[PDB]
């Protein structure tokens, strides 16, 4: 399937036999999703991690993208301490595509599958935060989308009805995941790539904490670490 | 006509399969399905539009 | 707006390109191998004709007559499960 | 199996080309001297489909440009919408 | 709605407990959508 | 006098578990198709019956296809 | 007996047949996100038989 | 907007074949360059339309 | 060890559709007819 | 369909019903083969009711016409409702086999 | 081929209705 | 065949020039607009 995902001249797929392979590869990706939890010690030259990152940049199926994101999120649980294949094999196209899913404000399961993979990727923090906040187009999406995902699917108190006279008490599914990801991102000490990012976001997150009283109970560590 | 059925898929595969073996013996014309899709005056109009876009963007 | 109809036109033209590419690939494989694709045609087109000729004895004026049950032992589809449906109570 | 209304139905209410094509294929699958002629016909049919496909590719490349150009104008509005 | 008889190392009460643990999960998965 | 004490749990032949287990070990292709279709039915309706933990002699049987 | 007379208004005998070659099959479901989303996975397939390309060919040769 | 995407009947953004010979066409890679151009430009427009109020 | 146990109730409906929306409406009725009958055993 | 031509069928069925319901019940027969039987003044030969039976089989088959249609509806809608488990060329199809395989997909669990 | 028997001895004449049998005259 | 052959060889040099020209235009657009966005951020 890597030849179909890339576009090589070897093993050209027969169009009459494409229906014998499109429903074949889903049952293999489901088994990869099933066994993805037990191959959690990963090597540097991992053929699964080399193949699925090229699978993800070619496919156009929502269920397949969710399956690849779950298989890559639950594989990097006990990831590494110094170096692994995740710090080098990301060739700036997949990492610029997973973060770019957060602009999809309609669908939420893709946001969940992206934030879970980012939460499992941000767990080392030594060579991961500087890798994530590196380029000029990947570190500026979270300048506006990360406060936007906090007050998502939450009945915020509007002000247009208060200006045209003439409280939710809850959260959402993505809100706790975004708060946990932001609080673990707030643990970047010694003013690295995380603490320089978190100082430009707090005056915008404080505008959202003024309206939602569950956001006072949430984001506990980020308020203590400014 | 919004959905497809078993007979519709089988008839679609059969009509797509007979027309391939019908062209080898050359007992069908199949020129109206050729010229209306190629349309060489539309192709040269397309080339003139791309040349006009070159002249507008330079 | 015009963007939806424009993307519709681009998608339709890409489907025309996919049709032209599949019709190219069939003749390309027939040029590469001439043997095991014509027997494949004589098998698959025969099976497709057997599938399309599998629904002909269940019409309006065909089932009200008696040329289904009587003397049609060559059909083999029905009139063989009357010993099975009676044992299950379906009648 | 009882014909009852079968008399009254009769009182009230009173292809070859593809078989010849299949027989032609069955005759072409006997001698090896004809498969080369079939492949030489299919080579120019494949060249005809290359000429069919390349014009559709060029028309897609043309039709992408105006949908891009409208977004270029929407992009050029931002140069003043941000300066304000 | 068909039935079957088969051999298993589990007893009938444990098969019924496994049927409860499967069908309540199926009910909680189907009533949510 | 001897045809009155037959056990009813095995008077219908052998049960479907060993029937479908011997069906894949046999060579009859329609029987193999029926056994794989019924195993596809059991894998959707009751996955714990045909699990590999309960039946250890099940994992070489599916690899041959 | 309790049989009806044969000059009764229900006599069509074929009104709820629904032959299995006319069953609808689950095909690829195209999804829409918005007006400015051109990098998202567009359509979705879970248990589908045919491909989106060969269903789009049917959409081409019908509409 | 809703939580799930809207099911539509018309196809959207079909595939591009990669098994075509590039020695005669030499335009499928340029069409892929146009697709990634459109995706980058739509990415910037979507980020601007999200940052214009937040 | 051998134990002759009754198999589970498999929903084998007479007609066999292929769309998902024509299966769930009968599957919920099968669950309501199955769990209310196995509830009185325990 | 076509309900305009079905009333014309029912009017011909009811015509023969009303014709057969006007025959006398005391109908007897006499064939040209009875001379080998030597019928006396009180003999009761066994070839007297050869047409009275056939005058009732038609009259009671025109009444069970709606009776056999229910059995035919219970037979055809049980042998043709599946149509893909006994017929080999319909179950050996690439669309039908993939559809019957894909309708049995169990839902995936999360974590 | 099984065919329903046309019993002409039971049916009454429609056109003439005068050359029928005396048991079918009434 | 020559009519379609004439308008298919000279068209690729038009396509590969105009796509590169749009690339050279969009690069000069984005390298100005990103600096403007950083000034807006400051």
């Amino acid at each position: 399937f890597q030849c179909v995902a890339t576009g090589d001249n070897k093993w050209q797929l027969y169009e009459g036999n494409a229906t014998f392979f499109n429903e074949l590869t889903h049952y293999t990706l489901d088994l990869m999703e099933a066994i993805s939890s037990y191959i959690a010690p990963a090597m540097k030259d991992d053929h699964y991690f080399q193949t699925l990152v090229s699978i993800l940049n070619y496919t156009k199926d929502r269920y397949m993208v969710i399956s690849i994101l779950r298989s890559l999120s639950r594989l990097l649980v006990r990831s590494k301490a110094n170096e692994e294949s995740a710090a080098d094999n990301l060739d700036h196209k997949t990492l610029s595509l997973i973060v770019s899913f957060l602009l999809l404000e309609c669908d939420s399961e893709l946001i969940i599958a992206s934030l879970d993979f980012l939460y499992q990727y941000i767990l080392p923090g030594s060579q991961r935060i500087t890798e994530l906040f590196k380029s000029k187009e990947c570190s500026l999406i979270l300048e506006a989308t990360l406060p936007n995902l906090l007050s998502y699917n939450i009945a915020t108190p509007d002000y247009h009805l208060l200006q045209k006279h003439k409280f939710p008490q809850e959260l959402s599914d993505v809100s706790k995941v975004a708060c946990t990801f932001l609080c673990l991102l707030s643990n970047d000490t010694d003013d690295g790539a995380g603490s320089a990012f978190c100082q430009r976001i707090r005056p915008l997150v404080l505008h959202k904490l003024a309206d939602i009283p569950p956001l006072t109970l949430a984001l506990s560590e980020y308020m203590e670490n400014t | 006509y919004n959905n497809v059925t078993l007979k519709n898929l089988t008839a679609f595969q059969l009509l797509s399969q007979r027309e391939n073996i019908c062209e080898l013996l050359n007992l069908v014309e199949s020129t109206e399905r050729h010229n209306s899709i190629i349309n060489p005056e539309r192709q040269r109009m397309s080339l003139e539009e791309m040349k006009k876009m070159l002249d507008a963007l330079k | 707006a015009e963007d939806t109809a424009k993307l519709r036109e681009i998608t339709k033209l890409a489907l025309q390109l996919n049709s032209s590419a599949q019709k190219y690939q069939f003749f390309h494989e027939l040029s590469l191998h001439p043997r095991e694709t014509l027997t494949h045609y004589l098998w698959s087109s025969k099976q497709n004709e057997l599938v399309l000729q599998g629904d002909q004895y269940f019409n309006e004026d065909a089932a009200r007559t008696s040329d289904i049950y009587s003397n049609n032992n060559n059909d083999r589809s029905l009139m063989g499960n009357i010993s099975l449906l009676y044992s299950q109570g379906r009648l | 199996s009882l014909p009852i209304e079968d008399n009254y139905i009769r009182e009230v209410v009173g292809s070859k080309l593809m078989e010849c094509v299949n027989d032609a294929v069955q005759t072409l699958l006997q001698g090896d001297d004809k498969l080369g002629k079939v492949s030489d016909k299919s080579r120019e049919i494949s060249e005809k489909y290359i000429e069919e496909s390349q014009a559709i590719i060029q028309e897609l490349v043309k039709l992408t440009m105006e949908k891009l150009e409208s977004k270029f104008t929407k992009l050029c509005d931002l140069e003043t919408q941000l300066e304000m | 709605a068909v039935f079957d008889l088969m051999t298993s190392p589990f007893t009938q009460e444990e098969v019924l407990i496994k049927e409860i643990d499967f069908l309540k999960n199926k009910l909680l998965d189907l009533q949510s959508l | 006098n001897v045809f009155q004490s037959l056990p009813k749990e095995t008077a219908r032949g052998v049960d479907d578990l060993t029937r479908m287990e011997m069906a894949l070990l046999s060579g009859i292709p329609e029987e193999i198709k029926w056994s794989l279709k019924k195993y596809l039915t059991y894998s959707n309706k009751a996955p714990y019956m045909i699990s590999l933990r309960t039946l250890p002699d099940l994992l070489p049987l599916f690899k041959t296809f | 007996s309790n049989i009806p007379d044969p000059t009764l208004p229900p006599t069509e005998m074929m009104t709820r047949f629904l032959h299995p070659n006319w069953y609808a099959l689950p095909t690829t479901v195209w999804l829409k996100y918005g007006n400015y989303n051109s990098w998202a996975p567009s359509f979705n397939e879970n248990g589908t038989v045919v491909d989106s390309t060969t269903r789009g060919l049917i959409w081409l040769e019908r509409i | 907007t809703q939580t799930n995407p809207v099911p539509v009947t018309y196809p959207t953004d079909a595939y591009i074949p990669t098994y075509l010979p590039d020695d005669k066409v030499s335009n499928l890679a340029d069409l892929k360059k146009l697709i990634e151009m459109d995706s980058r430009l739509d990415l910037y427009l979507t980020r601007r339309r999200l940052d214009t109020s937040i | 060890p051998l134990n002759w146990v009754q198999g589970p109730a498999i929903f084998h409906m007479l007609t066999s559709p292929y769309t998902q929306d024509e299966i769930i409406n009968h599957e919920m009725n099968f669950l309501k007819g199955r769990l209310l009958e196995l509830q009185e055993i325990t | 369909g076509d309900p305009d031509t079905e009333i014309r069928i029912s009017a011909r069925i009811s015509n023969r019903i009303n014709e057969l319901e006007r025959l006398p019940a005391n109908l007897g027969t006499y064939s040209l083969d009875d001379c080998l039987e030597f019928i006396t003044k009180d003999d009761l030969s066994s070839r007297m009711d050869t047409f009275k039976i056939k005058a009732l089989v038609e009259l009671k088959s025109l009444k069970l016409l709606t009776k056999q249609k229910s059995i035919r509806q219970k037979l055809i809608n049980n042998v043709a409702s599946q149509a893909h488990h006994n017929i080999p060329y319909l179950r050996d199809s690439p669309f039908t086999a993939a559809a019957q395989r894909s309708v049995q997909i169990r839902s995936k669990v999360i974590v | 081929k099984k065919e329903f028997p046309v019993n002409l001895t039971i049916k009454k004449n429609v056109y003439d209705s005068a050359q029928d049998f005396n048991a079918l005259q009434d």
